[PDB]
């Protein structure tokens, strides 16, 4: 159980040997002293005998009860589940370092004392936003960009594989990072590469429920969120349209607008708050960065700021190149009519024309697209 | 060339490792039970003295009194009321009205006080560590600095001059200015240097579901302040929890705004709390209500400003000295070239020249790092900036 | 006794002091059971159509074909679509034939409607949505099928949509609502990639409307002599 | 997986050799050009380290294996050139030809004769080809060959010849970390016979590379901090020209050879010193070497710069005599001083306010008063706490505040018996005694004449009456701890060897005179030895003679290696086992610092438990105690499975030794601080544990916060203060509770007590630190012995900084910048040191424990360049 890290040579020095050697020995003699006792001292089987006195003691019913406080002298205030509480005392084999305010414990049924702790399998809503298999294919499948993977990688993923660069320079790494630009242009898919490549957990959650609808909700909810969030371990979290919290206004929502502004101050003071962050990264992104509180970006919140424009001809030109890979294709079409069949197409009615093309040629159950097809098919998506 | 020999010697030392980690005893991955070396005191006679001597004493929370002979009244959780006495070992002084109490079961009589509940999350709100800044991290602003410390801290460790010559310290002060001009740091200063409790608070924390919550919180917080000697309390992001009184049709902002009186209530008005200063912070202070800025609750209003030119060199000074940079630059030029920015701008200026030269492949940054950051963090971003307008306080 | 016997969620006797088991009991509780009771939907067929041919057949060659077929869009390549929205004037026929479909391919057809009663089956609070997907996941060839009468369906289908874009494991899962007035939803569900199919659906004319009175008449005792075109023809395009 | 087409390389290649013991006979020019067709290509195709998978490196010994067998050892008739084509390149399949046990076998194919000059086409190999072969033949063939008949054959003739150029050949393709293998060549290569193999890497080393012999220096001394005797002896004594010889750094030594002082020979370092007195080209290396030589590691030893030119150039060290302690005072009026100046008030000891909602007490407010005067901490009026307790009760107490008088003036010579005279004339038998050895203390290590036989020989000559004459001996010998000059020896000797009546003088007699000599005159320790054989007989008491006899003894003979002054000591105490108390003691105490893990396991081997029927209760406390040994500086491997071992085995399953002085060990240990540290101990120590001697449990707490350094965690002990109001009265840890919550923070700096400075050297430490931990055995001495010696126990501290100035006029204050302690191995490029740039100080106060600093504005540092914590930061500027 990590006896000793020191095993740095990692080769064929004298010097693991030596330490293996040490360890080796000291462990001898620590066995034969914790040995030879017990063959001349059992006094009792002390694998069975002791845990019958132990199971002696805790009587064969016992109930469950909650804890409410705690006097650290070995007694503490218990309630039960009816609603009446006691003032019992604390065994000494029941591991007195987890018992924390709230946890369950096995009460003995006769003098109500401390007997155990039953495991709280509870895991609530851990497993609802948590992210637990691999998105998709990595930086291979986007076409255009480089441009912003590069900031993408300095600022998120950069720091785990090496650090080494920075601290020896003496900078922290940048904090944060919002993503802006016109809609379908591939925000939430560059999001989706990111989670994919990378070794920390990935916590996802669109800011649109962030709203709720009764008061004092949102912040808890803020609050839970990044506190399960630092819960596990280095990790990285995803808002994604916040601007939707902003704009929009639903009748379920109990208060009126200034509850929106609670929501947002509590989440604008967990950034940088009056408490030590940890090993966090943030990154959100919209397409709506116009309307959102100027208070809110500051540098020390957010420092990258990284904007996605439309698709240029040598980049549709990539784009019709990737979205048809694995499709059977007749030579006959020809791609230059496409790439000016509209005048700012963006990135998804490539994808979109793609898809509905295919559809419509497999209603005949044929494996082969014509160029008519296309011709139909841009009109059917772009035109309606 | 013996790797096979070290490895084979690796793995047998683990493997003993582990069978005498067997032998001892702690496997049998537990469900609630200690490693028999530590229970063995309470094995056979901790029990045997704590089964038979000690009885289960519930506890319950008492009533009142009445006179010539002692008679108690006793309200339990989910039975009735009781009349009852004292029992012999405890003294008939220390039973003062209306605190919990422990009774036995079998003729209902008091056996000994308990401490009284406190809430859960209001226990929690203390502090109980301390963060790593220093007075040394708030360069530009030695005035606001002296000002604050003259209040919140040099009364306590020389409580003697006041008292001598025979004046009474104020009790508050006011935290003000645009976002990020760094109010919040000083806090964190304040809090690393003290020696007394310290409770920090956020406004969003006092809003609650149900109705007439949040004022039992405040309630208890001042409660437990006053159960210590004496400390500080620490509310940030006041703009939150009240405002103005400005009723009108349908009710709102009706349940904040009883949160609000009721935290200004504790401050003023019949026997007041004594031995506890406040501290609080905010962003936009004009929407603060008139009743909560008038003095004898918000004694000193310090101020924080955007930085002249001493601040600007002085913060390059303090967040680049843990750099590998060049020798032989200038930064008094660097606080030339931007006329009104925040000690964030500096931070994120120094982040990013770094950035430029592990860029390429470079070691050491040189100066052209740096005016390209200027130029960038600058003036390239400067149509997402607060400071326009959070200087018209909105 | 054996404990692999000791199944979780059965009904024990027990006696009495000792507390010790004794017998077992057959009567268990779920909670599916109580909330499709409570919903009541109604299975039907294709049995019951009048006048929607077209319809059908893209709606199937959309829902029906890539879960029995998922190696035929393999071979074309093209990814499996997932978002079909139907919309028309109300009352002509839009739940019945998305409960048609979802009998015909063999899926767990559930509707949801954000209401409470079946809230507390779902979980104890329900402060976020999604936790319909870790209930749902257990029986996954399922059909999630909303309607909007008279903005929050709109948001939770959003929340939906976004969901199980790439970041969902599980297959087999399609969403669906219907709808009138195209012109007033949302503009971001009119983005060329979210949705995937929209289908309208207009009130039935003078053929279907006879076909109707045919199907709805088959459980009645006519009489020698109807001429029912007559009646079908008297009605001027009310609705199905 | 197709095969043929391309089978060209794995066909003829494979088909020559098949037919190859045909072609030997018959076929003179075809069997030789095959032969040198296969050897050309074999070695051309095997030039470069990339393809280790070769097509003819592994396809060869599929069939051509029984070729090989057959061929090369059964010819019979080898010829001039056949065997240059067949020796040369069927030697490199050899070492993988075979299976796993090929280590024994080496010698049926290569071992004949090296070929050539092999290197040749070797060279421009890394891992691969030849010095693996060469490696495999040094791990078996030569060790087997030369563990006793060294001189043989072939086997020893050109082996260190090749060993040595393929040596030279580590550090002749990239010299990079690769380097560090050639220990695996010459180190590795006869341990035990290393003298020729470190000569013969010298004197290819010497014109080879001076810049290269730091990283080799420090990585032998990695291997050299612990090893056997034989191996410590020869690594050190061959490493140590390395630095004079191909490089001339020439100014660790004076510091690095304190390790190679006593374990290799004295003499050796009388030599080394002898060679450092010779090299003395300008003063900053020789300043710099006799910066730390009587004031850190080292004393006794101010006689050999008496030569004709004692003017500037052999006069330096008497700046270091006194000088420099007076330089040290001013800088304690200066620097610390200014930044804080306590009155001795203990105001922090006053925390009753913050928190709030006998004469035993006056002992701990005179400890108070002792604590915090330290760095001229004078007292004027101030030393009431003492002064009224001095002359109404509480002699021993009076006696205690008379010595902590000395300790508020610690280090000082200017107005020691200036302060002392003016409250001298007490007419009391423990206010003059206390005042004597406050003089000692005042003057102790500033070595100079302030009082030889004048201030405590005036109460030694009445020995009379005890305590007026105890603390007549130990003082004296304070004063003169740094010196070994043999008169106070003699003036002293007649203090134990009377045999009085006073049992503690002489016992303290014993503990003055081990605590001056550490080397020759064995009659004193004969001396201690007929004492004990005279006394001891009849009786069977406490260890009051045992505690301070044999310790003098053990010191006077601590920290050797050759153990033959150990084997003759318990030699010849040998007696019954009452009398034979002490014959433990020499055995372990000649072993502070080295590896020696086979004395470890002997020493518990012996005696475990025995059940423990009270027959050898303090023989198994004393073996416990002296386990704590070789932990102090075990190179961070002991201290860790000690600390474990301690843990299993006494206080969890045991019969006394655990309860009731395994807290000991710890304060043995160390003092760096280690969560586990404050996480274990009070685990045993905040409950009332009544079963067991809840003295152990007092013990416990007077010795828990004895980690140095001040910090946070007082918190702690003031939640201590609270369990401490109602348990644990005041009658016997009063003082105690208030000394751990003062032991942390006993000056507000002056807290290097760890005895382990500059890497890992022990300073020569043990024989004052140790007095404290042998006289806190656990009872009836807190009010008769523990206030005699726990107040003047320590005396040797580190002084409180690291970075100083010390230059010609001091101009310089400090430029620095700190990181974090050292924690690198192997790299194969540049190497590292710290990586916590983080900090950037110039300031001569804290220099941080664990720490290293290092320079800026590319100053080069030339004084020094490795340690020494009193920099001389020689100016050099030749690069614009
Ligand atoms: N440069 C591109 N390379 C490849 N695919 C692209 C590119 N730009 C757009 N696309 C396609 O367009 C689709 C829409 O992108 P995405 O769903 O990430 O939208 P978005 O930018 O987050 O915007 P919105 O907020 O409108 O959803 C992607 O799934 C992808 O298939
Ligand atoms: N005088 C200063 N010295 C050093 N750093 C400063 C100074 N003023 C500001 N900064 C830097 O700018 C930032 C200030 O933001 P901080 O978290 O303190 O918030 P704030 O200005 O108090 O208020 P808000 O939370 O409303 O933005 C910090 O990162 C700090 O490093
Ligand atoms: N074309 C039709 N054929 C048969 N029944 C129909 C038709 N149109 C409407 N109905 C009847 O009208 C009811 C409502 O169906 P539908 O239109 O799917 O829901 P909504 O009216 O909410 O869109 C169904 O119960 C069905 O019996
Ligand atoms: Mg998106
Ligand atoms: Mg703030």
């Amino acid at each position: 159980a990590s006896k000793l890290p020191l095993v740095t040579p990692h080769t064929q020095c004298r010097l693991k040997l030596l330490k293996l050697e040490r360890i080796k020995d000291y462990l001898l003699m620590e066995e034969e002293f914790i040995r030879n006792q017990e063959q001349m001292k059992p006094l009792e089987e002390k694998q069975e005998e002791e845990r019958s006195k132990v199971d002696d003691l805790r009587g064969t019913p016992m109930s469950v009860g909650t804890l409410e406080e705690i006097i650290d002298d070995n007694h503490a205030i218990v309630s039960t589940s009816v609603g009446s509480e006691h003032y019992v005392s604390i065994l000494s084999f029941v591991d007195k370092d987890l018992l924390e305010p709230g946890c369950s414990v096995l009460l003995n049924h006769k003098v109500h004392a401390v007997i155990g702790v039953l495991m709280d399998d509870t895991d609530p809503l851990v497993t609802v936003m948590k992210v637990e298999k691999a998105p998709q294919e990595t930086y291979a499948d986007i076409g255009g960009l480089d441009n912003q993977i590069q900031e993408i990688k300095e600022s998120v993923e950069l720091p785990l594989t090496h650090p080494e660069y920075y601290e020896e320079m003496g900078i922290k790494p940048p904090k944060g990072v919002i993503l802006y630009g016109p809609p379908g242009t591939g925000k939430t898919l560059l999001a989706k590469a990111v989670a994919n490549q990378t070794s920390a957990t990935f916590l996802r959650v669109v800011g649109s429920e962030l709203i709720q609808k009764y008061l004092g909700d949102g912040p808890k909810l803020v609050r839970e969120l990044f506190r399960v969030a630092e819960e596990h371990a280095p990790s990285i979290v995803f808002i994604d349209e916040i601007d939707a919290i902003g704009t929009k206004r639903y009748d379920s929502n109990s208060g009126g607008e200034r509850e929106i502004q609670r929501t947002m101050l509590e989440l604008l003071n967990q950034l940088d708050g009056f408490d030590s962050r940890g090993d966090v990264k943030v990154i959100m992104a919209t397409n709506r960065i116009e309307t959102l509180d100027p208070a809110l970006i500051r540098p020390g919140r957010i420092d990258r700021k990284i904007e996605f424009p439309l698709p240029d001809e040598k980049t549709k030109k990539r784009i019709f190149q990737i979205h048809t890979s694995r499709m059977t294709l007749a030579d006959d079409v020809t791609l230059d009519d496409l790439i000016m069949a509209k005048d700012d197409l963006s990135g998804a009615d490539i994808k979109a024309i793609c898809t509905e093309a295919g559809l419509m040629a497999l209603r005949e159950r044929r494996m082969k697209v014509t160029n008519e097809d296309f011709k139909k098919s841009k009109e059917n998506v772009l035109y309606k | 060339t013996y790797s096979r020999q070290i490895k084979q010697v690796e793995d047998d030392i683990q493997q003993l490792l582990k069978k005498i980690n067997e032998l001892t005893g702690i496997k049998e991955s537990d469900t609630g039970l200690a490693p028999p070396a530590l229970w063995d005191l309470a094995a056979d006679k901790q029990t045997l003295q704590s089964e038979q001597p000690l009885q289960v004493a519930r506890c319950t929370k008492i009533i009142n009194a009445d006179s010539e002979d002692p008679k108690y009244i006793i309200n339990v959780k989910q039975f009735a009321k009781f009349v009852v006495d004292l029992s012999d070992q405890v003294a008939p002084t220390d039973i003062e009205e209306g605190m919990r109490v422990g009774v036995d079961r079998n003729k209902y009589q008091i056996h000994i006080p308990l401490p009284p509940k406190i809430d859960p999350t209001v226990t929690m709100m203390q502090v109980e560590e301390k963060p790593d800044v220093t007075y040394s991290d708030v360069g530009g602003c030695k005035e606001q600095i002296e000002k604050l410390r003259e209040v919140v801290e040099t009364p306590l460790l020389h409580p003697e001059r006041f008292v001598n010559l025979g004046i009474e310290p104020p009790k508050g002060v006011l935290l003000f200015g645009p976002p990020g001009t760094g109010k919040t740091l000083c806090a964190r200063a304040v809090a690393n240097r003290t020696d007394a409790c310290f409770i920090r608070v956020i406004g969003s924390e006092l809003v609650q579901k149900y109705v007439g919550e949040g004022a039992r919180m405040v309630r208890e917080l001042f409660e437990m302040a006053r159960t210590k000697k004496a400390c500080l309390i620490f509310f940030d992001e006041i703009d939150a929890i009240g405002g103005a009184r400005f009723d009108d049709g349908a009710g709102g902002d009706n349940e904040v705004q009883r949160t609000m009186l009721e935290l200004i209530n504790q401050l003023d008005g019949f026997d007041p709390r004594g031995n506890i200063k406040v501290l609080m912070a905010t962003n936009r202070p004009d929407t603060l209500d008139p009743a909560l800025m008038r003095p004898g609750r918000l004694d000193r209003k310090i101020e924080f400003s955007l930085p002249d030119l001493e601040g600007r060199t002085h913060i390059f000074k303090i967040h680049a000295r843990s750099m590998s940079v060049e020798r032989d630059i200038r930064f008094e030029l660097l606080a030339r070239l931007c006329p009104n920015s925040t000690g964030a701008e500096i931070r994120s200026v120094c982040t990013e020249a770094g950035m430029f030269a592990i860029r390429a492949r470079r070691k050491i940054a040189t100066e052209k790092d740096f005016l390209e950051a200027v130029n960038k963090v600058i003036k390239s971003y400067a149509k997402f900036s607060a400071t326009p307008r959070y200087m018209t306080y909105n | 006794i054996d404990i692999n016997d000791v199944t979780p969620n059965c009904r024990v006797a027990l006696r009495n002091d000792s507390y010790t088991l004794h017998k077992i009991l057959p009567n268990k509780v779920d909670p599916l059971v109580s909330l499709m009771m409570v919903e009541k939907v109604p299975d039907s067929t294709y049995e019951m159509i009048g006048g929607l041919d077209k319809q059908i057949k893209e709606i199937k060659e959309v829902i029906e074909l890539p879960v029995k077929h998922p190696e035929l869009f393999e071979a074309l390549g093209i990814a499996q679509p997932k978002g079909v929205l139907l919309y028309g004037p109300p009352g002509t026929g839009k739940t019945l034939l998305a409960r048609a479909v979802a009998h015909h391919t063999d899926c767990t057809f559930i509707r949801v409607s954000g209401s409470e009663l079946v809230q507390k089956f779902i979980g104890e609070g329900a402060r976020m949505v999604r936790e319909l997907f870790v209930m749902a996941r257990e029986h996954a060839p399922s059909i999630i099928f909303m309607d909007e009468i008279d903005s929050e369906v709109q948001r939770t289908m959003l929340e939906l949509l976004n969901q199980l874009d790439g970041f969902e494991a599980t297959k087999n899962i399609k969403v669906i609502m219907a709808t009138n007035r195209i012109d007033i939803l949302d503009s971001a569900l009119l983005r060329p990639g979210r949705i995937d199919r929209k289908i309208e659906f207009p009130p039935p004319n003078e053929e279907a409307r006879l076909d109707i009175l045919k199907i709805h008449s088959r459980k009645m005792n006519l009489t020698r002599g109807i001429n029912l075109r007559k009646i079908a023809e008297l009605m001027p395009g009310a609705s199905g | 997986m197709e095969e043929g087409g391309r089978d060209k390389a794995p066909v003829q290649p494979q088909q020559s050799p098949a037919a190859a013991p045909g072609g030997t006979d018959e076929k003179p020019s075809g069997k030789e050009r095959r032969d040198a067709g296969d050897k050309d290509k074999e070695q051309e195709l095997s030039e470069e380290d990339k393809q280790l998978q070769d097509e003819l490196e592994m396809l060869v010994e599929r069939l051509g294996e029984k070729d090989t067998s057959l061929y090369r050892p059964a010819l019979e008739e080898l010829r001039r050139q056949i065997r240059s084509s067949t020796t040369s390149m069927t030697s490199v399949p050899k070492p993988l030809k075979f299976l796993r046990p090929h280590y024994g076998k080496l010698k049926e194919i290569y071992e004949n004769m090296a070929p050539g000059e092999n290197k040749r086409f070797a060279a421009d190999i890394i891992s691969v080809l030849a010095m693996t072969m060469s490696g495999e033949r040094e791990c078996l063939k030569y060790r087997l060959v030369g563990s006793q008949e060294e001189l043989a054959s072939w086997g020893h003739e050109y082996v260190r010849h090749l060993a040595g150029e393929v040596a030279k050949e580590w550090q002749e393709l990239d010299d990079a970390e690769k380097v560090q293998r050639e220990p695996l060549l010459t180190l590795v290569k006869e341990i035990v016979p290393y003298n020729m193999a470190h000569n013969a890497e010298h004197e290819a080393c010497d014109l080879l590379m001076e810049i290269e012999q730091v990283d080799m220096l420090e990585k032998d001394i990695d291997e050299n901090a612990y090893a056997k005797v034989c191996l410590y002896l020869t690594s050190c004594v061959n490493y140590v020209p390395e630095p004079e010889n191909s490089a001339l750094l020439r100014c660790a030594l004076g510091v690095f050879r304190k390790f190679s002082r006593f374990p290799e020979a004295l003499r050796l370092a009388l030599m080394l010193n002898d060679m450092e007195l010779v090299e003395d080209i300008f003063t900053s290396c020789k300043d710099v070497v006799v910066q730390k030589q009587m004031a850190f590691m080292l004393g006794r030893h101010g006689v050999f710069l008496e030569l004709s030119e004692d003017v500037e150039e052999y006069e330096d060290l008497t700046e270091i005599m006194s000088n420099v302690q007076l330089n040290s005072n001013f800088l304690a009026l200066a620097r610390e001083l200014d930044i804080m100046e306590p009155k001795v008030p203990d105001d922090i000891y006053k925390t009753h306010l913050e928190n709030n909602r006998s004469a035993r007490m006056n002992l701990a407010s005179s400890f108070v008063n002792g604590f915090v005067n330290a760095a001229f901490g004078q007292d004027k009026l101030l030393t009431d706490d003492g002064n009224k307790w001095l002359y109404k009760n509480k002699d021993h107490g009076m006696l205690s505040a008379a010595a902590s008088l000395g300790m508020i003036l610690l280090w000082d010579v200017d107005g020691g018996l200036t302060q002392i005279d003016k409250y001298l004339y007490s007419s009391e038998d423990y206010i003059k005694s206390g005042a004597l050895l406050a003089c000692g203390i005042v003057n102790s290590g500033v070595r100079n004449e302030c009082d030889p036989a004048l201030a405590l020989l005036s109460d030694y000559v009445l020995h009379n009456s005890n305590t007026m004459r105890l603390g007549s001996i130990f003082g004296l010998g304070l004063a003169y701890a740094g010196s070994n000059r043999e008169d106070v020896l003699t003036l002293l000797l007649p203090v134990m060897g009377d045999s009085k009546s006073s049992m503690e003088v002489a016992g303290v007699t014993a503990l003055a005179c081990g605590m001056i000599a550490v080397g020759s005159c064995n009659g004193d320790v004969t001396s201690t030895i007929l004492q004990t054989i005279m006394e001891k007989s009849e009786t069977e008491l406490k260890d009051t003679y045992a505690r301070w006899l044999p310790l003098g003894l053990g010191l006077n003979h601590l920290g050797k290696g050759e153990a033959i002054e150990a084997i003759l000591a318990a030699l010849e105490v040998v007696s019954e086992p009452f009398r034979s108390f002490a014959n433990t003691l020499v055995d372990v105490c000649a072993y502070a610092g080295s590896g020696n893990v086979l004395k470890v396991q002997q020493l518990l081997h012996i005696c475990s438990e025995h059940f423990d029927s009270k027959e050898k209760e303090e023989d198994k406390d004393k073996k416990e105690k002296k386990d704590k040994d070789k932990k102090e500086a075990p190179a961070d491997m002991g201290a860790h499975q000690g600390v474990a071992v301690l843990g299993i085995a006494l206080i969890a399953m045991g019969e006394e030794i655990g309860a009731e002085m395994a807290l000991r060990t710890f304060g043995h240990l160390l003092r760096y601080g280690e969560p586990t540290l404050r996480r274990a101990v009070p685990l045993a120590l905040a409950l009332i544990s009544v079963s067991n001697p809840r003295l152990n449990i007092l013990d416990t707490l007077s010795k828990f916060s004895h980690d140095a350094d001040p910090e946070v965690s007082y918190n702690s002990i003031f939640a201590m203060g609270m369990v401490g109001s109602g348990t644990n009265n005041a009658r016997l840890a009063a003082m105690l509770r208030q000394l751990a919550q003062y032991h942390a923070k006993d000056p507000n700096n002056l807290f290097m007590v760890r005895l382990a400075q500059g890497l890992t050297h022990l300073g020569k430490g043990t024989l004052t630190l140790c007095p404290y931990h042998s006289d806190r055995q656990l009872m009836s001495q807190v009010a008769v012995a523990g206030l005699l010696t726990v107040l003047v126990s320590f005396l040797d501290v580190r002084n409180i900084i690291l970075g100083k100035s010390h230059y010609v006029l001091y101009g310089l204050v400090a430029a620095m910048q700190p990181r974090m302690l050292v924690t690198f191995d192997e790299e194969l490029r540049p190497l590292p040191v710290s990586v916590r740039v983080g900090q950037a100080v110039d300031v001569v106060g804290q220099a941080g424990k664990p720490k290293t600093i290092t320079g800026f504005q590319t100053h080069t540092t030339p004084v020094l360049l490795a340690h020494g914590e009193r920099a001389e930061l020689a100016t050099e500027e030749f690069l614009p």
